């Protein structure tokens, strides 16, 4: 795919010059300028851009005409990078950018996904601590492993240098990145919808007195049914619509709306009910501060707040700033839920302690 | 008040007159029961796993 | 055998001096909390004055405070209430009320008609 | 051995309808609040079952209030001794405490505090909460017009006590009742607050013995013990 | 009057104390110097019971090692079957609070009885399938606390307002009515003969009845603090207490003296309930420091531990055949051991 | 997400990679 783009080209043209060989035409059709041209007489000649094949902005939109002689396309008027060359200078950054903010999500992915394998194990492994509320921890702290392995193994098939690049034209491939690239979406959406349950949980036992049996089903439902849906209402509606390679770019806009808007509908909700919560807290403490702030920072992180800034705030800021705020600092949401929800717990280290005095 | 008093009295009058023994004596039959029964309690020796229904 | 002794005692004039000496025996005194209990003539048991097991907490009732005064002494195993100044409203029997929980600062039963560990006391009696 | 295994299947029979009788109560015991309500014989305690309402050792009492069912579980025949039949009473949602604020035949005030603080601080009640009832408040405005009533001698902190300002009373009254009525909280929430545990609190209330007021006192208190209980676990408090 | 009495009373106790003294010739431990250890007794559960709601606060082994009926104060009554932890039987109760349950000797009835100051019979005869109350015991004043049966025709019980009666299930009438407590009884224990049963009080006093006559025949006053539980040695000639001054007591029904006392710094909280077995060797005493215990009734020192719990134990009853040891706790789960 | 909007970057910028090698090979 990354030198295979040229091949369809050649062949889509390669039965020219077979049938129209017998004209004569004073600029037959050659393979110059790595452009496939069509034999013509003299004065034909359309001004063309860059191959739609790249389609890229390249700064300008420039178009490449040349002239008909006798012996065939003597020069091209304008040159590719004049026309539409890249004009990149920024190259030389970019790539020290683009490869530190990936080994710093790379990594911060590793260690959540070893912190949470034995953080979903405490939790699963000890009998006094299954209640609803430790098995929606369970639940998060499972989809939290999810996304981790979606996102390390979306790399692998789309950012392997270990391989020779042949890329061979078998798309067994391609369906296997896209469904990679199926999963990552699938688990962030199961990651965002994790934690919304969360603050449905801790704003149910807070208002109704009552809290149904039958509702943990519910809960299971939000949780993995309805990101499958999402996914559902993604892929059927970008498999024959926008059908392009292997689904990492997001260009169009439908394929992309439809599923920001389940995210941003959840990072919203959430943000109210924590809200509601905090006035709650603040009521029953009113008859300090220092513990209001205490428990604000224990509960920021496990309702997700952060994706609160950075999205609703236009991302006209470089589009650059957020990336540092979500896959660098937001990354480590793993590391901070795990550490104060199943480590830095007092009912699970006041069993943890026993276990470790017993042995 | 008085018949309260006559209760307590009449029954600790009793309570003077009871039979003594040296500790030792009484005592002597408190270990004598454990030797008794000591290879027949399944939690002193160790049960056999074919005659123990929790196995 | 739990067992209380109570002294003291005789006739004062209101406003005198005198003082209530509690021995204990059968048990370790230190544990216990240990608190005045006085009955007067036709009346219900009223509660007085506590010590604790050390002595850092003291309280009396209102009608005592500013009067009366409690003092523990786990060494020779006895309790002190000092009586001086006394008026010609708490003429009572005094019982040296122990509270039955060890190692504790909560316990229910001190002020009772069935309670089981409290003395005899003595009786008080002031008048002109 | 082939006859032992249908034995064993109507054994399992047996154990699979008594486990369905029970995962049925489940909800029923789960569902209901326990209220054990307690205090002085001498105050308004019958009067408050009673309103409640509208020879057995325990009197049972049912009601719903916004479709939540309380068992509130009076005292009936029992002895003065409360060491050992409130150590049962740990897993009720709260303990009611009504107390007549009578400061005469011997003073009232003094030995429900004391009993008071052998509730608060005990081993097993240290995780159950205390709702307080002070009834008989509008009996103060008719015992302090005495003069030299019994309210200023049982307890001389009372005369030199100055009314908290961030304190309202009921409107229609001098302030010295007002005084006199506060002063009585104050001596409770000294002891309320001064065990410092965290893990119950208490919630002191002004109430007459006759009125709708008590039964939705009582239900909002126990929400927001529920409430604060919800909160422990997730160590936000 | 009233001071000649008190004086004549207090001689006479000067008296019964000077007797009890005259008995006392050596300490237990000193003649115990055979008695070996019985070792490190690592016990580990084999059957854990779930079903209970709230907490067990006690339960009765069957008298075939199978059967173990467990009250619990969630309004419930579960006869379970150790072998295969099957419910065979869950009857309901109309007092929500249980104190205390009984296993009928034959295996055919059932009691209960709690602050409702009501001793209800069940009836497992079941000729109909459904089971009935046959009898409801009333006539107490405090509340009951433990009922045990002498036969399928003779109940005992203890309540809270210092009366401990003996009924009859065949009339419903009291035969005889045991009084002189001070505080509340709450723990009794019947013969291995069932002829005699003790009677703790919780102002600190053990006071062995009869049911022939119905007159107290020794009296004990050795705890210090409101008594907990008791039982009686295999031979049915003495009896352990446990009282909630952090102490374990041990009695004679002859020598009328503390025979052996075990206590140790570390353990500041009471005792909730005692057990032997049949050895007369492991004194098991469920205590409220979240962790039952096991003592030898020779050696008085540690010997395992039965740490599984979250709360209290107030129920801890080995088996008649000693196979196993079922225990249950506050935390509203019931657990078989067995060493091995 | 912004997970998706940086493999969109470098998706982008690894394309702008190869075509200015290749058009560097060619040109």
């Amino acid at each position: 795919r990354f030198h295979l783009e040229i091949q369809e080209e050649e062949t889509k043209c390669a039965e020219l010059l077979r049938s129209q060989t017998e004209k004569h035409k004073a600029c037959s059709g050659v393979w110059d300028n790595i452009t496939c041209w069509r034999p013509a007489n003299v004065g034909e000649t359309v001004t063309v851009p860059c191959p739609k094949v790249f389609s890229n902005f390249y700064s300008k939109a420039g178009n490449i005409s040349k002239n008909c002689t006798s012996d065939g396309w003597s020069e091209t008027f304008p040159d590719f990078v004049d026309a539409c060359g890249y004009s990149d200078p920024e190259d030389e950054s970019k790539i020290t950018f683009y490869i530190l903010v990936k080994a710093i999500y790379t990594l911060g992915y590793s260690v959540s996904l070893m912190s949470l394998a034995t953080g979903s194990i405490i939790l699963c492994l000890f009998r006094k601590l299954h209640c609803t509320r430790n098995y929606i921890h369970l639940n998060l702290f499972l989809s939290f492993i999810l996304r981790a392995i979606s996102v390390l193994v979306k790399d692998d098939v789309l950012y392997s240098s270990s391989g020779t690049l042949h890329c061979p034209d078998q798309p067994s491939s391609w369906v296997g990145c896209k469904l990679s690239l199926v999963f990552l979406q699938y688990c962030i959406m199961a990651n965002f919808f994790w934690l919304l349950v969360e603050g449905l949980y801790l704003h149910t036992l807070l208002v109704a007195m009552l809290p149904p049996r039958r509702c943990f089903l519910a809960y299971l439902l939000i949780g993995w049914g309805l990101p499958t849906v999402c996914i559902g209402a993604w892929t059927a509606a970008r498999l024959y619509l926008e059908d392009t390679g292997c689904w990492d770019t997001n260009d169009h806009s439908v394929p992309w709306w439809v599923i920001r808007i389940p995210i941003l509908i959840s990072i919203i909700v959430n943000f109210v009910l924590f809200i509601s919560i905090i006035r709650i807290l603040l009521q029953k403490l009113t008859s300090q501060y220092k513990r209001l702030a205490k428990s604000t920072l224990l509960l920021i992180p496990l309702f997700g707040v952060h994706y609160m800034v950075f999205a609703v705030f236009p991302i006209s800021i470089s589009s650059k700033y957020q990336i540092l705020f979500e896959l660098c600092l937001g990354s480590f949401q793993g590391l901070v839920v795990a550490v104060l929800y199943c480590f830095l717990n007092s009912e699970v280290q006041c069993e943890l302690k026993r276990k470790w005095r017993s042995r | 008040s008085i018949a309260q008093a006559r209760k307590l009295v009449e029954q600790l009058k009793m309570e003077a007159n009871i039979d003594r023994i040296k500790v030792s004596k009484a005592a002597a039959d408190l270990m004598a029961y454990c030797e008794a029964h000591a290879k027949e309690d399944p939690l002193l020796t160790p049960v056999p796993a074919s005659e123990n229904p929790f196995r | 055998q739990v067992q209380l002794q109570e002294s003291g005692g005789g006739l004062v004039q209101p406003g005198g001096s005198l003082r209530l000496s509690c021995a204990a025996s059968g048990f370790t005194f230190s544990n216990y909390k240990m608190n005045w209990v006085r009955q007067a003539p036709g009346k219900g048991l009223e509660w007085v004055s506590d010590i604790s097991q050390s002595g850092a907490s003291i309280s009396y009732t209102g009608s005592v405070k500013g009067r009366f005064t409690i003092s523990r002494d786990n060494a020779k195993n006895t309790l002190y209430l000092q009586m001086n100044s006394l008026k010609p409203e708490d003429t009572a029997v005094y019982y040296c009320a122990r509270c039955p929980a060890p190692f504790t600062r909560d316990c229910f039963d001190v002020t009772s008609t069935t309670y089981a560990y409290r003395g005899q006391g003595t009786q008080v009696t002031v008048s002109s | 051995t082939e006859d032992q295994r249908n034995e064993e299947k109507a054994q399992r029979e047996a154990n699979k309808k008594i486990e369905k009788q029970l995962q049925k109560d489940k909800q029923v015991y789960r569902a209901t609040h326990r209220l054990l309500l307690l205090g002085a014989g001498e105050s308004g305690k019958n009067t408050i079952v009673k309103q409640m309402r509208i020879t057995s050792g325990i009197f049972e009492t049912k009601f719903q209030v916004d479709k939540v069912n309380f068992h509130m579980f009076d005292v009936g025949a029992q002895r003065d001794e409360r060491r050992k039949w409130i150590q049962c009473f740990n897993d009720v949602t709260a303990i009611i405490f009504v107390v007549a604020s009578s400061s005469n035949q011997t003073n009232r005030l003094q030995a429900a505090l004391k009993l008071f603080d052998s509730i608060w601080n005990n081993k097993w009640l240290r995780d159950t909460s205390v709702i307080l009832f002070l009834n008989k408040q509008d009996l103060l405005a008719e015992k302090v017009l005495a003069g030299k009533s019994k309210i200023e001698d049982y307890f001389p902190e009372f005369a030199r006590y100055t009314t908290p300002e961030d304190a309202t009373p009921e409107p229609g009254e001098d302030p010295r009742v007002t005084r006199a009525k506060y002063f009585i909280r104050d001596e409770f929430l000294r002891i309320s607050t001064a065990s410092g545990d965290g893990r119950h609190y208490c919630y002191p209330h002004f109430t007459c013995s006759v009125d709708t007021e008590n039964i939705r006192r009582v239900f909002n208190d126990c929400r927001d013990i529920i409430q604060r209980m919800h909160l422990r676990q997730y160590e936000l408090l | 009057e009233l001071d000649q009495l008190r004086q004549e009373a207090e001689q006479l106790k000067n008296q019964i104390r000077d007797a009890r003294k005259a008995c006392a010739d050596a300490t237990l431990s000193q003649i115990t110097n055979n008695i070996d250890p019985v070792g490190r007794i690592q016990m580990r559960t084999r059957r854990t019971l779930r079903g209970h709601l709230a907490k067990i606060y006690a339960m009765h082994w069957g008298t075939d090692s199978r059967l173990l009926v467990s009250a619990s104060q969630d309004g419930k009554l579960i006869i379970w079957d150790s072998y295969t932890t099957n419910k065979v039987h869950a009857i309901p109760l109309r007092s929500s609070w249980v104190m205390t349950c009984a296993y009928a000797p034959s295996g055919n009835y059932v009691a209960c009885g709690g602050l409702d100051n009501i001793c209800s019979i069940y009836n497992l005869k079941t000729r109909e399938g459904n089971v009935r109350v046959s009898r409801e015991l009333a006539g107490h004043t405090g509340y009951l606390s433990c009922c045990r049966f002498l036969d399928d025709n003779q109940i005992v019980t203890s309540s809270g307002d210092t009366t401990c009666a003996l009924w009859d299930i065949e009339t419903g009438q009291q035969t005889t009515t045991f009084t002189g407590h001070t505080g509340d009884v709450m723990s009794l224990s019947l013969a291995p003969d069932t002829r005699l049963f003790v009677s703790g009080a919780c102002d600190a006093s053990a006071k062995l009845w009869d049911v022939r006559e119905g007159m107290c025949r020794q009296t004990f006053t050795g705890h210090e603090s409101d008594i907990n539980a008791i039982c009686f040695f295999p031979n049915g000639n003495a009896f352990a207490t446990g009282s909630d001054d952090a102490t374990c007591r041990l009695f004679d029904l002859r020598a009328d003296q503390e025979l052996m006392t075990y206590s140790h710094d570390n353990i500041i909280c009471g005792i909730t309930s005692v057990s032997f077995s049949k050895s007369g060797r492991l004194l098991l005493a469920g205590y409220d420091d979240f962790n039952c215990n096991v003592w030898d009734a020779l050696k008085a020192d540690r010997a395992g531990v039965l740490a599984g719990h979250d709360n209290r134990v107030s129920c801890l009853g080995v088996t008649d055949d000693g196979m196993a040891v079922a225990t249950g706790s506050w935390d509203s789960f019931l657990k078989i051991w067995n060493g091995s | 997400h912004s997970d998706g909007i940086f493999t969109d970057s470098y998706s982008r910028y690894r394309k702008q990679m190869a075509v200015k090698k290749y058009l560097a090979a060619v040109l």
